[PDB]
């Protein structure tokens, strides 16, 4: 038993050794018996069961309201996360596991804020959306019943470089030189507060007009920040989906670009939209950085959609990768297809669920195992994708503590990205045992006082040592042979200490503390990897570098986060391997690359799909016999009778059935990410 | 680490004037005094009708911290004609950039607008003023006749400036040519001589300037920041400039030849919008005379634990090499949103250790966001990645982040004490602060105890005033101090000396000083800065045997020394500082005689043996290398015995074997010192007579030089014994091995073809693939998986070409990926279209491949057409085709010529079935 060899000194020290250690506070315990070891072995010494101090960690569910089935109802009833609050109690170095459920409730309210670029290039676009309010309402009516629409516009900071300032007529009509009239330049103007009277959208849009700026890049991000943080002005509903449609056809200014204009004050992320609906700090505050934009988007639960023209889709595709939770769509030069763009983007947003952690204590660590559709379990992954509206997914979370912290109560939140609903975890630590409540300092129970009696042996103060503190510091008589050596022939305290009255006292230490009845244990001599010693993601006790819950290995040099193993298509290691320490290890021949995606010699792509079409056409196949084929048939299936050869990348493939007939089918995928295949109705 | 943070000199400017936006030193060669230059771009001035014209202030040192403006320009806006202003100086941000060199001062106004001489426009060309002693001349290279925004109209020349060694000015305008940016360089002599107040578009003869380029480069902001250094060895400073928006906003840094403005090198960022290039600096950081490039990316986002992106900032350090290539390493920030890397200021040799240093600012870090500055020291191997000091802003925000560290300047010894100093700007609160470098003293301590082995029966000396004889030993300690720069002749040191320092708490100490009776002794020593070591002696004696028990634990003699800085402070109160990387204490050990009994001295006989299971090692792999070492003493006890392991060029230590049962566990250690590297493990202090010890150590070894064929280990045992100090030396050898495991594999798409072919008919002459039949692709991959690479190899492809006088598959066109070149014995596509070879006539293809390393592979792509006419002939003949193809390879030469080569060969088989 590890507990006997390291603790035994006191109740608190015993329980901190390991989760399974137990302490006996019964004074009737036989003299010389081990006072600290696992309960089942301890009880054999007839220690009073009521006097045993063996706390056990637990997770208790406080608020658990069932997941809702429909978004149409009351604000306080809709529930997409369950349980909603959980009480967690942990021992000094123990861990507990709990679960969570997430549902993409159908018919949930939606808020759409249309943030439009109004440079002179978008004059054609402003004409196309003159009836978008009615058309958008009709299309969204089949997805939600509580739609709300708002509008806003931006050009760029109305300052030098960016603005025309000569002739003085150009200030009042930047299009003066083109013999045409356009509005004076503006940074960001809020037009329509999110409202359900969709007719107002048409009225407001019909009154807008474009402006003109000098340089090519625009000031969109500076407007995204204000559309995000000015919640009361914009009118975001907390219990609704927030879509921010950002439309533009040009490059964008970024942080530190404002220095050319004489603007050096960093963006503060506050709301500066005044009573006139104009962003007042436009000319005195720099553009926001991507980090601040991401932080503010996450806090307000806003999904940002980049609806941009093809000449800049690649740029915003790369920007979107640095702002997780955002979508990009190709906008027509006329903005005629923005409605379908919005509708498609909304489907993509609700097809994915990803968890998020807030205010996690530094001493804690979490590991997730996601249970996506069809009971698929992906260890280490905290997100699913490919969902439909109304689907349910579940996760399993395990929390571990890096030793007993000073604070006794702490809390953190687990929340899906873009959701208001969240799980609140209340963490408690019970490092100190109950018997300590009746400590008796300097009592007659302790030799000459000079100590404290608590839960058992007295805690000897200065000038005394040994059981009952009977031996003074000045005695150290050598007549004792009280087992003060790991094994005869080796020094009494392994040269790390000196034996006094039979108990070793460890001498100076380099950069830690020494422990053990032979001073054989310490917390600073652990193993090393490429000269780093313990990796720092874990404990270092008795020479062992012990890692957190999300780190592993004798050296704690191995991660468990799976982001680096995520393929571009969105499934783990391209389905050809497992992540290990953040590096996919391929399990099928020929697969190589960072995510096992480079396989050149893998069989013909249609070969894999033939096994799926077997599942989706006929009652045969091992996967079908397993009933697991629905897991592997992620692709869309459509039946035909003549192969649709009208495709540039459609793979026409065939195979010989177990029956005499021949099977015909095709496959392809497009930029939208959808993967589809056609199957002939009847085999030939 | 030697910057004085306790009493810095603080300067203050007008409220709201951005005083401290740009800082620099002023060292006029004509005068002894030296000043600070501080730019206040928003300061109100006395010019007629000018609002927020900007100012440059000259602040002096060694006196009242008083700042006075420099009168670069006392006039207002000139008039092109009656009531038609030529220029608009209001809000011109004069002083946004300041530089000086000897007696020259150059300050610029990036936001200076002027009305061109051809229209009534208002264009920010930017202007600069150069003060050369008594003469002041305006310098506006971008105020030319190329007026529109497609020319130099919006240049904003002077956004960043610098001086070269040859008295050239480098000026950057990030707005030229639709914000492509521009660099302009002129000779200071030509600027002064060619000046004319009545000419607004002066032309300079020897000007160097970049030129407009394709529209794809618009909005790059070339010239956002500039630096100068030599990067081609001709002794003429070249131009380094940051382009933060280049390459899809990845950021770039251009290096231009300093003599004809031709491009030399380009650096590119790794993350978009990180603003790679916000700041740049060129300085030699490793003392090899080759300038090194530093590039800041304030908004860089890295991934922390759990992979979340956080905006910490990054600085890229590039060490120049004689070969013309740069060895680059990255350095990340420490706090989120602190914008680490905003400013980079070469400090020169801050501590006079022989290598230059550098400071990097995070103007929004620290408590709240008052700002922080990090100081990094340079080593012979490059920059030291751990900051040796941290400066913290002390002024809270008034209405804007203080931005302490947004601008810095160093490498000038303002107080002439021999160490360069530093200025930090805090334009957010309108302040500038000067940090002075403290002199650094290096102290060499000494401590020795001659009678190390104490015989408690060797009563030699007697206690003072008593008849008792005691065994006593001498303790001798010394001090030596030296340092560069202005330092006092004599340094006062206080020394505290402890006997039996391992005793703690109330435990009795076994040794005491003779003249006194305490176990501790303290002395004040006066050290003169010089090479001769100064020493002092004391006599210590063992306590009588009756008073103490422990005879085994060694007696530790401990010395620590302190320097009273208050006494050594110079006339201005600048205190010295001890060197950071030298210990303040030194220790020795004295051992009681553990009954060796031979002749009251101990004769040890140290011997060892070494062995391993890795009889051979491969070039590179998951090295499990290990060593099992035997150590024994066949003589009398050995004091402070320890095992030393020496390793060759490439090697590493993993630790002692922990899991094994019979394997003894030891507290081994690893250090590198005296241009050598070793593992050290204490075998026991002392090792007892006849002691036997067995231990095992884990290593890691990979080879890359190809220069040798085997790896070695040399071992030794050392002790403190009088005579048999060292053990006989032993060596261990392991041979290198080459294992370039390689495999050849292929696939066929489709795996089968079914006839009759839909939508096909026979034709007299085919012209397109569908006239011939369905397409077939055969693919092969040559891959290397083994620990070892190979430099060249060859592969063969055997492919049927005629059976029963029928063509079978028909070659169309090649495709490959890797370092090989191929050839075939028969024509490719002999007809101009836009069941193996053992029974059928064959076509053969040959290809030779170059170097394939571990995990690399080469792929051959062959796409062909199934001549379905021949297969209709087959169907008439009514047989079946399991049409087949095969390939093979052979490795021909390893890059490890020094090692024995072994033949590796294999083959693969592919097929494509054809059935009705």
């Amino acid at each position: 038993n590890i507990c006997t060899t390291r603790g035994v000194s006191s109740c608190q020290q015993c329980l901190a050794v390991s989760p399974m250690c137990a302490w006996c506070s019964d004074e009737a315990l036989p003299l010389g018996s081990p006072r600290c070891d696992l309960k089942e072995n301890l009880l054999k010494d007839n220690c009073a069961p009521e006097s045993i101090e063996f706390p056990v960690s637990e997770a208790r569910v406080l608020e658990d309201r069932p997941l809702s089935d429909k978004g149409s109802g009351d604000s306080s009833q809709v529930t997409q996360v369950s349980p909603q609050r959980i009480a967690l109690r942990l021992r000094p170095d123990d861990s507990k596991n709990f679960s969570i459920q997430v549902r993409q409730v159908e018919d949930y309210p939606v808020d759409i804020y249309y943030l439009m670029d109004l440079s002179y290039s978008m004059k054609d676009d402003l004409w196309s959306i003159q009836n978008l309010g009615t058309k958008l309402a009709t299309q969204m009516r089949k997805l939600t019943s509580n739609l709300r629409i708002g509008f806003g516009a931006f050009v760029d900071k109305p300052v030098s470089p960016y603005m025309y300032i000569s002739p003085p007529e150009a200030l009042e009509n930047p299009c003066y030189d083109m013999k045409t009239t356009c509005l004076p330049m503006f940074g960001y103007k809020h037009v329509l507060t999110l409202t359900d009277q969709v007719t107002r959208f048409n009225e407001e849009v019909k009154k807008q007009s474009v402006s003109r700026n000098r340089d090519a890049p625009e000031g969109g991000f500076d407007a995204i920040m204000q559309a995000t943080v000015c919640d009361e002005k914009i009118g975001w509903r907390n219990d609704a989906s927030h879509l921010l449609v950002f439309t533009t056809d040009a490059k964008t200014h970024i942080a530190l670009d404002g220095r050319l204009a004489g603007i050096v004050q960093p963006n503060d992320g506050q709301c500066h939209v005044g009573s006139d609906n104009h962003y007042s700090a436009s000319t005195t505050m720099d553009y926001p950085s991507l980090g601040l934009m991401t932080e503010k988007l996450s806090q307000k639960n806003i999904n940002l959609i980049f609806a941009v023209t093809e000449n800049v889709v690649n740029l915003y595709q790369n920007y979107s990768e640095l702002i997780p939770g955002t979508t990009v769509g190709v906008l027509s030069m006329d903005s005629s297809n923005v409605l379908q763009l919005i509708v498609d983007a909304y489907g993509k947003i609700r097809s994915k669920v990803e968890l998020e952690v807030r205010d996690l204590p530094e001493e804690l660590s979490l590991s997730f195992n996601a249970t996506c559709l069809n009971n698929e379990v992906i260890p280490g992954l905290k997100s699913c994708m490919g969902l439909k509206i109304g689907d349910t997914v579940s996760f399993s979370i395990e929390a571990k503590v890096r030793g007993c912290p000073q604070e006794k109560e702490k809390s953190f939140t687990i929340k899906p990205v873009g959701f208001k609903d969240s799980l609140i975890v209340q963490v408690t630590f019970d490092c100190d045992c109950a018997c300590q409540a009746q400590a008796e300092p300097n009592s007659h129970r302790c030799n000459n006082g000079n100590g404290t009696f608590e839960c058992g042996v007295c805690r000897c103060g200065p000038g005394w040592l040994g059981s009952q503190c009977e031996c003074s510091e000045e005695d150290y008589r050598p007549s004792q042979q009280d087992e003060c050596s790991p094994r005869e022939g080796q020094p009494v305290c392994s040269q790390r200490g000196e034996c006094l009255c039979g108990q070793c006292v460890c001498h100076s230490s380099d950069f830690g503390k020494i422990t053990g009845k032979y001073c054989e244990c310490d917390d600073f001599s652990c193993v090393r990897y490429k000269g780093e010693m313990c990796s720092g993601h874990g404990q270092c006790s008795c020479g062992d570098c012990l890692c957190d819950s999300d780190w592993t290995g004798y050296y704690c040099n191995c991660t468990t986060r799976t982001d680096t193993c995520m393929s571009s298509n969105g499934l783990l290691c391209s389905g050809r391997g497992k992540c290990e320490c953040g590096s996919c290890v391929c399990i099928q021949p020929g697969s190589y690359g960072d995510t096992c995606e480079k396989c050149p010699t893998c069989p013909d792509a249609c070969t894999f799909k033939k096994e799926c079409v077997e599942c989706k056409k006929f009652d045969r196949g091992a996967l079908h016999d397993e009933n697991t084929c629905n897991r592997y048939c992620r692709d869309e299936i459509e039946s035909v009778k003549e192969l649709k050869d009208t495709g540039k990348d459609a793979v026409n493939c065939t195979y010989k059935n177990e029956d005499d007939c021949v099977v015909r089918f095709q496959y392809y995928e497009d930029s939208s990410g959808k993967s589809i295949l056609y199957v002939v109705e009847e085999p030939e | 680490f030697n910057l004085d943070v306790d009493s810095p000199a603080e300067y203050s400017g007008p409220e709201g004037s951005y005083f401290g936006f740009a800082v620099d030193f002023f060292v006029p060669s004509a005068s002894s005094r030296m000043f600070l230059l501080v730019g206040a771009p928003k300061a109100n001035t006395t010019q007629p009708g000018i609002v927020e014209g900007g100012q440059v202030l000259k602040c002096d040192w060694s006196s009242t911290r008083r700042c006075q403006p420099i009168e670069f320009d006392a006039t207002g806006n000139r008039d092109y004609a009656k009531d038609d202003p030529l220029e608009f100086k209001s809000h011109q941000w004069f002083g946004a950039s300041v530089r000086s060199k000897q007696d020259k001062i150059l300050a610029c106004a990036p936001l200076y607008h002027w009305r061109t001489e051809m229209k009534q426009e208002r264009e920010p060309v930017g202007t600069c003023f150069l003060q050369d002693g008594t003469k002041t001349v305006e310098y506006a290279p971008c105020r030319s006749q190329d007026i529109d925004a497609d020319g130099q109209g919006f240049c904003q020349g002077g956004f960043s400036i610098d001086f070269t060694k040859a008295d050239r000015v480098l000026l950057g305008g990030p707005g030229s040519f639709y914000w492509q940016g521009q660099l302009i360089s002129d000779q200071v002599a030509e600027i002064v001589s060619k000046y004319d107040p009545n000419v607004y578009s002066i032309k300079y003869n020897n000007q160097l300037a970049t030129r407009t380029a394709q529209a794809i480069f618009d909005d790059s902001y070339l010239g956002y920041s500039v630096a100068v250094g030599d990067f081609n060895g001709d002794g003429i400073d070249d131009f380094v400039s940051g382009v933060p928006r280049a390459a899809r906003t990845l950021g770039m840094v251009y290096i231009y030849d300093g003599k004809n403005m031709s491009s030399l090198y380009n650096f590119t960022g790794e993350q978009m919008a990180a603003y790679f290039g916000f700041s740049v600096a060129a300085t030699d950081i490793n003392g090899d005379d080759y300038a090194d490039v530093f590039i800041g990316a304030p908004l860089f986002m890295d991934r922390g634990s759990d992979g979340k992106l956080q905006e910490v900032g990054q600085v890229s350090v590039s060490l120049q090499r004689a070969s013309g290539d740069f060895q680059t390493t990255k350095l990340n920030g420490f706090e989120v949103f602190a914008r680490f890397g905003s400013a980079i200021a070469p400090l020169g040799d801050l501590d006079q250790d022989g290598f230059n240093d550098i400071a990097i600012a995070a103007p929004y870090g620290g408590e709240d966001k008052k700002g922080i500055v990090y100081i990094f020291n340079g080593r012979s191997t490059g920059l030291n990645a751990v900051p040796s000091q941290i400066l913290e802003g002390q002024w809270a925000a008034r209405s804007m982040p203080p931005s302490f560290g947004y601008s810095m300047k160093g490498a000038t010894d303002i107080d002439k004490n021999g160490y360069p100093d530093l200025i930090v700007g805090a334009f957010g609160v309108d302040r500038a602060i000067l940090y002075r470098a403290r002199p650094v003293i290096t102290v060499n301590a000494g401590l020795e105890v001659y009678p190390s082995i104490l015989n408690q029966d060797n009563k030699t000396c007697s206690l003072p005033g008593t008849a008792l004889k005691v065994s006593c030993f001498n303790v001798r300690f010394c001090l030596k101090a030296d340092g560069k720069g202005v330092l006092p002749r004599k340094l006062n040191f206080q020394v505290e000396l402890l006997l039996d320092k391992l005793k703690q708490k109330g435990a009795i100490r076994r040794a005491l000083f003779l003249y006194s009776r305490s176990p501790s002794h303290s002395k004040n020593m006066t050290i003169s800065r010089g090479g001769l070591m100064q020493c002092e002696e004391l006599i210590a004696y063992l306590r009588d045997e009756s008073e103490f028990r422990d005879k085994l634990t060694p007696i530790t003699i401990f010395m620590e020394y302190r320097l009273d800085y208050r006494t050594a402070a110079d006339t201005t109160g600048l205190q010295p500082i001890l060197n950071q990387f030298t210990p303040a204490n030194i220790s020795r050990q004295a051992h009681i005689l553990l009954d060796c009994g031979e002749d009251n001295v101990c004769k040890p006989k140290l011997e060892v043996s070494v062995d391993s299971d890795q009889k051979k090692i491969y070039i590179g792999d998951d090295n499990p290398l290990t060593l099992i070492v035997k150590a024994q003493n066949q003589g009398e006890g050995a004091y402070e015995a320890e095992l030393i392991v020496s390793i060759p060029l490439q090697a590493d230590f993993i630790g002692v074997v922990r899991n094994n049962e019979a394997l003894a566990r030891l507290s081994c250690a690893f250090k590198t010192e005296n241009q050598t590297r070793q593992v050290v493990c204490d075998l026991g202090n002392p090792m007892k007579a006849g002691t036997q010890l067995l231990a095992g150590l884990r290593f890691s070894v990979h080879q890359q030089s190809e220069m040798d064929t085997s790896v070695k280990f040399d071992l030794q045992i050392q002790s403190s014994n009088l005579f048999d100090k060292v053990s006989p030396v032993v060596s261990h050898k392991v041979d290198l091995a080459v294992l370039a495991a390689v495999e050849i594999r292929g696939v066929s798409s489709p795996d089968h073809v079914f006839l009759p072919i839909p939508n096909w008919e026979h034709k007299e002459n085919p012209e397109t693939e569908e006239d011939v039949g369905p397409v077939v692709q055969h693919i092969y991959e040559l891959r290397n998986n083994g620990p070892s690479s190979f430099s060249k190899a060859m592969l063969h492809l055997q492919w049927p070409y005629k059976y029963n006088n029928n063509t079978l598959l028909y070659i169309l066109h090649y495709d490959i990926d890797g370092p090989m070149n191929c050839t075939s014995d028969m024509e490719i596509n002999p007809l101009r279209i836009k069941l193996g070879c053992g029974v059928a006539q064959c076509l053969k293809i040959v290809c030779q491949v170059g170097r394939l390393d571990r995990g690399k592979s080469a792929i051959l792509y062959v796409k062909s057409l199934l001549w379905t006419e021949t297969f209709m002939n087959k169907e008439n003949q009514n047989h079946s085709y399991s049409l087949k193809s095969s390939a093979s390879f052979n490795v021909i030469e390893f890059p490890y010529k020094n090692l024995p080569i072994e033949d590796i060969t294999n083959s693969t088989l592919v097929t494509t079935n054809v059935t009705w």
